RNA sequence: UUUUGUAUAAUGGGUCAGCGACUUAUAUUCUGUAGCAAGGUUAACCGAAUAGGGGAGCCGAAGGGAAACCGAGUCUUAACU
RNA sequence: CCGACUUACCAACCCGAUGCAAACUGCGAAUACCGGAGAAUGUUAUCACGGGAGACACACGGCGGGUGCUAACGUCCGUCGUGAAGAGGGAAACAACCCAGACCGCCAGCUAAGGUCCCAAAGUCAUGGUUAAGUGGGAAACGAUGUGGGAAGGCCCAGACAGCGUCGAGUCGGCCUGCGCGGAAGAUGUAACGGGGCUAAACCAUGCACCGAAGCUGCGGCAGCGACGCGCGUUGUUGGGUAGGGGAGCGUUCUGUAAGCCUG
RNA sequence: CCUCCUAAAGAGUAACGGAGGAGCACGAAGGUUGGCUAAUCCUGGUCGGACAUCAGGAGGUUAGUGCAAUGGCAUAAGCCAGCUUGACUGCGAGCGUGACGGCGCGAGCAGGUGCGAAAGCAGGUCAUAGUGAUCCGGUGGUUCUGAAUGGAAGGGCCAUCGCUCAACGGAUAAAAGGUACUCCGGGGAUAACAGGCUGAUACCGCCCAAGAGUUCAUAUCGACGGCGGUGUUUGGCACCUCGAUGUCGGCUCAUCACAUCCUGGGGCUGAAGUAGGUCCCAAGGGUAUGGCUGUUCGCCAUUUAAAGUGGUACGCGAGCUGG
RNA sequence: UGCCUGGCGGCCGUAGCGCGGUGGUCCCACCUGACCCCAUGCCGAACUCAGAAGUGAAACGCCGUAGCGCCGAUGGUAGUGUGGGGUCUCCCCAUGCGAGAGUAGGGAACUGCCAGGCA
C-alpha cells in the first residue's frame, strides 16, 4: 500500500574543490567536509564547518604526516 | 622519422574521445591516409584508435 | 497529421474548380540601412502648399544615493586598507 | 546454615579454523574527474555578451544498478550508441542491432558488415578434422555400451575378459574433453534453415580468391566555408536532416516609370 | 528540511526504492585560560545484591558528543574549574553552491571588548536539520521626505515584530459536496473488453527417492527438494484501438489442437476370469435430455459406448436473442 | 673524534609491544621536607615551592632476544579501460592497467640542532 521511507537531504556538495598542484588565490575553499578528515597545514585554515581554505595564494599541496597518519593541506606560496 | 596514418573503419558509432583522437590525428574519412611525426603524443594517439587506424612503418 | 514509433487495422480527405489561416494599429527593444551628429528630431497646429513654418516636447551628451544631497564621482560607515 | 557428586544437557568470553554484507573496512584497482606542461592536429572546435528560437511525452540497444520474478517490447536512475531528426548495404520480412553518414550525374573501379549449390551477385574453392542427429535449422534438470580426441590406471601368454579346468588376446571402468542422442505436447496450412534443396550446400581449423553499400576511388558538374594570391583564379575542406535559426530567390494582383512600349 | 545507502572511488543523479531524524535546545551547553581523560572487566572491600561508592590492576576509547545518521574529535571537538559577554558593530580580498530568489565558507581592515604572563584565541555552540519570499501592517530610532509656507500626517531609511502561508517558491483576508438528468474540449499520453509482451500464479510433464504398498521405493502412490513445457487460469505491464475494436449467457453454424471421454492397437499390473489400475500409440468417426438458476458452471433426475479437454476477438449480435 | 645523558625537531610501527639483561660521576628519576609561593570539589597524589641524606626499586635510557605487532617481494589469481566474441542471469579472446589476501623474506628503527658528563 504506503512506504514509511521516501526521504532524503539535499546533497551537500562537499568534496575537494582544488586538487593536488592547483594555484590558488588567498580565501579559495580547499576542501568541503563533515569534521576534519583533511586537516589544515601551512597556508591553511580550518573554517567553522571545517572548510579548508588557502589563506595565501600558492599551489595545494596535500601531505600525510604526523604520528596519526593524518591527511594534511597546506598552500606552497 | 613521420609515419603514415590510414583510417580503416567508420567514426559512426565510436566513443567521443575516439573521435575527438581522429580529429587530433587529422583523420577525415575511411581510407585518408595522413603523414605525422612519429612521436610518443602521436603514437599513444594511435593506440587509442588502433582498432579502427593502421600505420605503415 | 500525430507520435518513442505508423503500410498501419490511428486521424483526415469521394473528385474537381473557386475561396480558406501569422494581419492591422500603436508603443517598445534589437538588427540592417540612410540623414545629421554632441547633438538628433519635431507633435498638435499654421500653411492650397508631401514645401516652408512650428523645438511645446522627446531622446542623448553623468553618475551615485531610498532621499536631502553630492557630482567624475557617489553611496556605504564614526572612518575606510 | 550449608555443601558435594552430577548431567540427552543449554552455554558467554577467549583461542584456532570457514564463509557472508547496499546502509561493514586495520586494504584497494581499472576507469573517470581536477590541475600543470609539451607536440601534432582540428574551418575557434572555447568563453563572454547580444537578436531569434525550439524543447522540457522520449524509444531501443550496450554497460553499471534500484524496482519487479537478474519476468515483461515492464519500470526508475547513471553512462555511451543509434532511432527520434538518417537514406544506403546486412540481419527473409524487421525505427532503435551490425556495416555505413545520401551535394548532383556515370551502363567505371575497390571494399564494409554480410556472403559465394539454385531462387540470387560471388568458391559445388583448397587442405585437415568432426557430426549421421536434416544435428545444423527451438527447449533444462537428468538419462544412455552413440561417436571422436587426450592423459592415467587395474588385470593379462605364472593364460586375463566373456562363454562353456578349458580358451589363446587383450580386457575392465573411472578421468578430462569435441560433436551428436533421448528428455521435446497446441490449436487455419508445411510453418522452429526465408524457400528449393543439402550429408555438405553442416560444424571446426587454416588459407587464398571473388561478390557485396548512396562507404572509398575514378571522371564530369554545382554550391557553402576558409586560406593563399591577384569579383575573378589556385588550393584546402564541407554540403543527411524534424523542431527551429540564418541566407537568397520565383511567381501572382495592384501603383509609378507609362499619353511610353506590345497588340485586330 | 537533515543523515546514511542506492550513487557506477570528483560533483550531481530517479522510483509510491531501503533505513532513520528535524520544525529545537543552551547566558551556558557561548568566549577564553588552566587543568583532566573513557567503556568494560578481573582481584579485594560495612550494609551492598549482577549492577552504587572505595582501592589496585587489566584494558586503551570497544567511551563521550544536549537530540538522527554520517564524517570528525586526545593539541581533544569529550570531562572539570576560574574569569567573562566576540552569541560584538561597521566592512570584507577571495572562494563554494545555486536557473533565479538565495544559501554557505572566509583571512584581513576599522572601532570597541573578554580571557591569557605572553604567543594568541574569540563575529556563538564538533559539523551537517531546528525553517517561510513578497505584500500588508505594528513598535523603536532617524527632521531623509514633508503637495502655498512653518509644522504635522503619511512615506523613506535603520533596527525589530506578526504566517503548521506544513500543498512548506507561499493562487484569496475569506470556500465543502452530488450528478445514473447530465454537458463540452481532449487522450489510446490513461483504466474497463479483446489482442500483445511476460509467465509470478495456473495447468501439464519430468528428476531425486524418504516412505506407503504383508515382504518389496518405482503394480499403484510419491514426503523433502530439483528441472522444464504450455499460453491455459489469476495476475503484471500499458504496446494497438477512446474522430467507438458491441460486451455475459443462450440460439444458429462451426473449425482446429491433442494433454484421448468413447470406439481401435499395445506394455506393465499388487492382470485367474470378469472387470479394473497405470503408461504408450492413435484425432477416423462419435461424444445426453431434463429440473433449478440470466447463468457459464454446479447440484439433482434419468440416459449413453462415451456424455473429452482446450484454441478460434473467453469462435460466432453488418447471423438471431436480450434473461 | 668516540661513549653517556638531557632538551627540541625530522620521521610516524622495518620505528610499536613482550621478554632477558643493564646504568647512577654527570644527567634523569624517584627521593627529602613544606611557616613559605602556589595547590587538593578530601589528600603536598598531582600541581608548587625549599632542598640533596638515600636508591636505581619503580620509571626512564641503553643493550640483547622473533613470541607478537609491523613491513614485504616474485609469480599467480581477482577486478578493469578499449576493441572483439559466446552457450549472454554470466563469461571468453586481443591489448593496456593490475590488486587484496597469502608466500619467500625483512625486521629489535634511523636521523638533525643545541647543551652537559666522561674518555
Ligand atoms: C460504447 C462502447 C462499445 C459499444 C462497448 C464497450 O463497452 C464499454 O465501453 C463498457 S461502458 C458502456 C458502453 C455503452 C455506451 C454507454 C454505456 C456504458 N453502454 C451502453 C466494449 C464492450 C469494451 C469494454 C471497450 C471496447 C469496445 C469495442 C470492443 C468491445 O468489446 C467494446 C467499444 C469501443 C464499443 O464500441
Ligand atoms: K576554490
Ligand atoms: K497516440
Ligand atoms: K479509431
Ligand atoms: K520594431
Ligand atoms: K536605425
Ligand atoms: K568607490
Ligand atoms: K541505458
Ligand atoms: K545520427
Ligand atoms: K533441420
Ligand atoms: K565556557
Ligand atoms: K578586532
Ligand atoms: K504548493
Ligand atoms: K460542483
Ligand atoms: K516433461
Ligand atoms: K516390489
Ligand atoms: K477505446
Ligand atoms: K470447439
Ligand atoms: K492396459
Ligand atoms: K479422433
Ligand atoms: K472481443
Ligand atoms: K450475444
Ligand atoms: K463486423
Ligand atoms: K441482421
Ligand atoms: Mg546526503
Ligand atoms: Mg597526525
Ligand atoms: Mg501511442
Ligand atoms: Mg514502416
Ligand atoms: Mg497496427
Ligand atoms: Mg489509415
Ligand atoms: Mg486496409
Ligand atoms: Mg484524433
Ligand atoms: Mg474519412
Ligand atoms: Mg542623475
Ligand atoms: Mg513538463
Ligand atoms: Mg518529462
Ligand atoms: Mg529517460
Ligand atoms: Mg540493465
Ligand atoms: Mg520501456
Ligand atoms: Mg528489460
Ligand atoms: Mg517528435
Ligand atoms: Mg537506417
Ligand atoms: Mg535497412
Ligand atoms: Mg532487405
Ligand atoms: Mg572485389
Ligand atoms: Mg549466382
Ligand atoms: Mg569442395
Ligand atoms: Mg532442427
Ligand atoms: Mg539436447
Ligand atoms: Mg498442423
Ligand atoms: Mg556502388
Ligand atoms: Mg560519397
Ligand atoms: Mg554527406
Ligand atoms: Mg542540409
Ligand atoms: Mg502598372
Ligand atoms: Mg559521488
Ligand atoms: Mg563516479
Ligand atoms: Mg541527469
Ligand atoms: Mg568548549
Ligand atoms: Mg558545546
Ligand atoms: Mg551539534
Ligand atoms: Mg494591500
Ligand atoms: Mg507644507
Ligand atoms: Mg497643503
Ligand atoms: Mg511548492
Ligand atoms: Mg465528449
Ligand atoms: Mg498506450
Ligand atoms: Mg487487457
Ligand atoms: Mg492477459
Ligand atoms: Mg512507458
Ligand atoms: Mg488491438
Ligand atoms: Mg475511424
Ligand atoms: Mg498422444
Ligand atoms: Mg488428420
Ligand atoms: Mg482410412
Ligand atoms: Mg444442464
Ligand atoms: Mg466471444
Ligand atoms: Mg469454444
Ligand atoms: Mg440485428
Ligand atoms: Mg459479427
Ligand atoms: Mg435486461
Ligand atoms: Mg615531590
Ligand atoms: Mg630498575
Ligand atoms: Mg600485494
Ligand atoms: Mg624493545
Amino acid at each position: 500500500g504506503s512506504t514509511r521511507n521516501g526521504r532524503d537531504s539535499e546533497a551537500k556538495r562537499l568534496g575537494v574543490k582544488r586538487f593536488g598542484g592547483e594555484s590558488v588565490l588567498a580565501g579559495s575553499i580547499i576542501v568541503r567536509q563533515r569534521g576534519t578528515k583533511f586537516h589544515a597545514g601551512a597556508n591553511v585554515g580550518c573554517g567553522r564547518d571545517h572548510t579548508l581554505f588557502a589563506k595565501a595564494d600558492g599551489k595545494v599541496k596535500f601531505e600525510v604526516k604526523g604520528p596519526k597518519n593524518r591527511k594534511f593541506i597546506s598552500i606552497e606560496a | 622519422k613521420t609515419i603514415k596514418i590510414t583510417q580503416t573503419r567508420s567514426a559512426i558509432g565510436r566513443l567521443p574521445k575516439h573521435k575527438a583522437t581522429l580529429l587530433g590525428l587529422g583523420l577525415r574519412r575511411i581510407g585518408h591516409t595522413v603523414e605525422r611525426e612519429d612521436t610518443p603524443a602521436i603514437r599513444g594517439m594511435i593506440n587509442a584508435v588502433s582498432f579502427m587506424v593502421k600505420v605503415e612503418e
